[PDB]
């Protein structure tokens, strides 16, 4: 409870806090005393206390200033501590910022030493920012340098320094070095496993030595290029407030021979020095990539020299290691093993939640229009990585240059300052930058969240039963399993027509379980088959087995049954540990190719027929389709589901688009001679004449014969 | 349409026309007075 509510201060006194004689009641404080203030980010500072029993209890008075420095807000939590060893100063050395002395010159520093500090005795510490008025401006200079240490008072005996140069503003700001989790959104579930596996070796080591353990010490983050994966260690580092060195693979790779060696064990032994500290790597592929393709002898004296300084870590040390990399099995493997880099994670594309966190977090400096609707950006945004909403915004603010550009003219050296008043970023900007971007992520197996439930399955309720019957229930009742010793099947294959909803049923079983889905396409087997695709089907289980609970799904899996990746496919499924919360769901209309083999138990032994959606099924998923396109009033389709005998659900959707584009071009041709922003009757009724069924009855004939035989 | 929107340049008066010059002096250049007097320009002042 010691904490106290940060309040907004008319005064702009910048070592002077008012409060409330409750206020030092509670902690017992004396006046006359000053007290530390510490914030968040590890913001702390030292401040005059002064009896103000007009504030009311628990109210504060810090000015503006004060609170710009700690990096907080109106109505924070800081906490307030007694300051029983206060010392003051014997040299202080402070610097101007050049922006802040615009428009007046000279040296102010004398004009300012009297006034300002005429026996005041303010409390100082390193980094603070304080404010003077000297002519007709307002200076705010920074604290350079006290001694002694720590934090000291700025008493008239204080020697004060101003032997310099002016040091910009912004560019502290555009360090890096201070970012915290407000920088970062829709990575939760990462945040909080990096959080745990970093604090407590080094926030609260003793915890391991309490219960006789080793901490872990090896950290290997993998995900897609420009997905934060450096953003979320250094605000990590930052959070835990210990040292960081880092070490960049491309940087330590174009040295000389020995330098690299050099370089590591100089960074090794200073950090080891500086305990408690972190160490983090960039793409540590390129420094030690797969032995197989890079049988050169500098990679391998490079990564021998890596794997002998992590050997040689000591038992008793708060050092953690992080690393990143984008192929998760592209590293040597030498680096997996126990005593190493083991603590996997997986970082996915964020969903919608995510991809609209990170929207506002990027555009929280930009001038922003009146008409802002993050949300649609979000829901349109699907695959999209941080760095491609970064270039998402920036291109959209080029855009709206480009559109006020005409007012001014280039050629002059000087624009006016009215016409950036004007500037502002529309939503016709952002739709255009939307269609100028280039998302490249989702090209490749990445683990991505869905949320597909069962109302937008149309029917096939039996199937539903099973599949939650298979899969849901040992995933959160495993003790009844354990009871009973019944081990829990995997392998659950679909087949059926073509287009009958069977992706749909995987996202939604996936989603049931709240599971990380995976879709591999049968093309994408098949490249790798032929050795073009980067990724090979290890990875795709690597992933899967990190990213747990997942459903990896196999699209179109005859299109392989090709042998090479048939046996492999068959070999990683088997080494599979069943009671892993890892599914398997295959797709294919052809159930003949499929090798024996893969029907084996411990595979894809459950087979699942899909059938063609009844005239309720039909009904159910027009009206899913009907949503955000009106519809003219009264319009009754029990005659479209009824007439669309042997449809399928995609041949609906293709009705349901061929009519939307009639009653657009109707549209189109109306407003040319929006008085029909709807559909009606003679759209539908031109597409049902134009119907017609993407499987024939023989087709039927043969998996009702395939299904009755499996049945048998 | 805006995509060559800086190709273009923005039109102002101080822009002027080419033309050989019937006299043959180098550092001199002769202009109409209106010319002047839409710059407000004068005699003994070097451009
Ligand atoms: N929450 C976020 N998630 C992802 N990217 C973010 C986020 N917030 C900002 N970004 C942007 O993403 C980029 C930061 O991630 P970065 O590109 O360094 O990742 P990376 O590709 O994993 O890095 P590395 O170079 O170490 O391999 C910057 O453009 C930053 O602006
Ligand atoms: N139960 C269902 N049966 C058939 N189609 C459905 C069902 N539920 C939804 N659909 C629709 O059918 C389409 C199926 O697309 P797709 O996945 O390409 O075919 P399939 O699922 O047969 O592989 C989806 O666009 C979806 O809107």
């Amino acid at each position: 409870d010691n904490m106290l509510l940060v309040d907004d201060a008319i005064n702009d006194d910048n070592s002077v806090i008012a409060i409330n004689s409750n206020t030092m009641d509670k902690l017992e404080l004396f006046r006359g005393d000053t007290v530390l203030v510490k914030g968040k980010k590890r913001k702390d500072t030292v401040l005059i206390v002064l009896i103000d029993d007009e504030l009311e209890d628990g109210a504060c008075r810090i000015n503006r200033v004060v609170r710009n420095n700690l990096r907080i807000r109106l109505g924070d939590l800081v906490t307030i501590h007694p300051c029983p060893d206060i010392k003051y100063a014997t040299r202080i050395s402070v610097l101007p910022i050049a922006d802040t002395i615009e428009g007046i010159t000279g040296n102010l520093f004398d004009v300012f030493l009297k006034p300002y500090f005429v026996e005041a005795y303010r409390p100082v510490r390193k980094g603070d920012h304080f404010v003077v008025r000297g002519g007709m401006r307002q200076v705010e200079f920074k604290v350079v340098d006290v001694e002694p240490e720590e934090y000291a008072v700025v008493a008239q005996d204080t020697i004060i320094h101003w032997e310099g140069e002016p040091i910009n503003r912004e560019d502290e700001e555009n360090n890096m070095n201070e970012v915290g989790y407000d920088d970062i959104g829709g990575c939760r579930k990462q945040m909080a496993q990096i959080r745990e596996m970093v604090e407590l070796p080094l926030r609260h080591p003793q915890l391991f030595k309490a219960i006789g353990i080793k901490p872990p010490r090896g950290v290997l983050m993998y995900g897609p290029p420009g997905t934060g994966k450096t953003l979320m260690a250094r605000a990590v580092a930052n959070e835990t407030g210990a040292f960081f060195f880092l070490i960049n693979g491309p940087e330590v790779m174009s040295k000389m021979a020995g330098e690299s060696e050099s370089n590591l064990r100089k960074a090794f032994e200073e950090a080891e020095k500086n305990a408690p500290a972190i160490i983090f790597i960039d793409e540590i592929d390129s420094i030690a990539p797969k032995r197989d393709k890079t049988n050169g002898e500098v990679e391998r004296r490079v990564v021998s020299q890596l794997l002998t300084l992590m050997d040689g870590m000591k038992a008793r040390s708060n050092v953690v290691v992080i690393a990143a990399t984008n192929r998760p099995n592209s590293i040597d493997p030498a680096l997996r093993r126990f005593g190493r880099f083991d603590r996997e994670v997986d970082i996915g594309i964020p969903d919608a939640t995510g991809r609209l966190e990170v929207l506002r977090i990027h555009t929280k400096n930009m001038k922003l229009a009146d008409d802002v609707d993050l949300e649609a950006l979000a829901a349109e945004t699907h695959g999209y990585v941080g760095a491609d909403i970064a270039s998402l915004c920036s291109e959209a603010a080029m855009q709206q240059i480009r559109e006020k550009m005409d007012l001014i003219d280039l050629d002059e050296d000087e624009i006016d300052a009215e016409v950036l008043d004007s500037l502002g970023v529309t939503m016709d900007n952002f739709r255009f930058a939307l269609g100028n971007s280039n998302p490249s992520a989702l090209r490749e197996t990445v683990v991505e969240s869905v949320n597909v439930t069962w109302d937008d399955v149309g029917g096939l309720d039996e199937i539903k039963e099973e599949l939650k019957e298979t899969v849901e229930y040992p995933v959160l009742h495993p003790d009844q399993y354990t009871k009973f010793g019944l081990s829990p099947s995997k392998g659950v294959l679909f087949y059926g027509p073509p287009g009958t909803g069977k992706t749909l049923l995987a996202k939604a079983v996936a989603t049931e379980v709240s599971a990380n889905f995976i879709s591999v396409k049968g093309p994408e087997l098949l490249s790798m088959w032929y050795g073009e695709s980067e990724s090979n089907i290890r990875d795709i289980f690597d992933k899967a087995r990190a990213a747990a609970p997942t459903v990896v799904f196999l699209d179109e899996l005859d299109s392989i049954a090709s042998d090479r990746v048939v046996n492999q496919l068959l070999t990683e499924m088997d080494g599979m540990n069943a009671k892993k919360n890892v599914f398997v769901i295959g797709a294919t209309n052809r159930p003949d190719q499929i090798d024996p083999a893969i029907l084996r138990p411990g595979r894809l032994d459950q087979l699942i027929y899909v059938p063609l959606p009844d005239e309720n099924a039909r009904l159910s998923i027009l009206n899913a389709q009907l949503r955000k396109t009106p519809l003219e009033p009264g319009l009754e389709l029990t005659a479209i589901a009824k007439a669309t005998q042997g449809f399928s659900g995609a041949d609906l959707l293709y009705i349901v688009q061929r009519a939307a584009k009639y009653a657009i071009k109707d549209s189109i041709e109306a407003h040319r001679q929006d008085p029909v922003p709807y559909i009606t009757k003679e759209h539908f009724a031109e597409a049902m004449k134009t119907a017609k069924r993407s499987v024939s009855d023989a087709e039927l004939r043969r998996y009702e014969a395939y299904s009755q035989q499996m049945k048998a | 349409k805006t995509a060559t929107a800086i190709l273009r340049r923005k039109k102002k008066d101080n822009m002027l026309l080419v033309d050989d010059a019937i006299n043959d002096d180098n550092s001199v250049i002769a202009i109409n007075s209106n010319t002047m007097d839409k710059l407000e320009l004068f005699r003994g002042d070097t451009v």
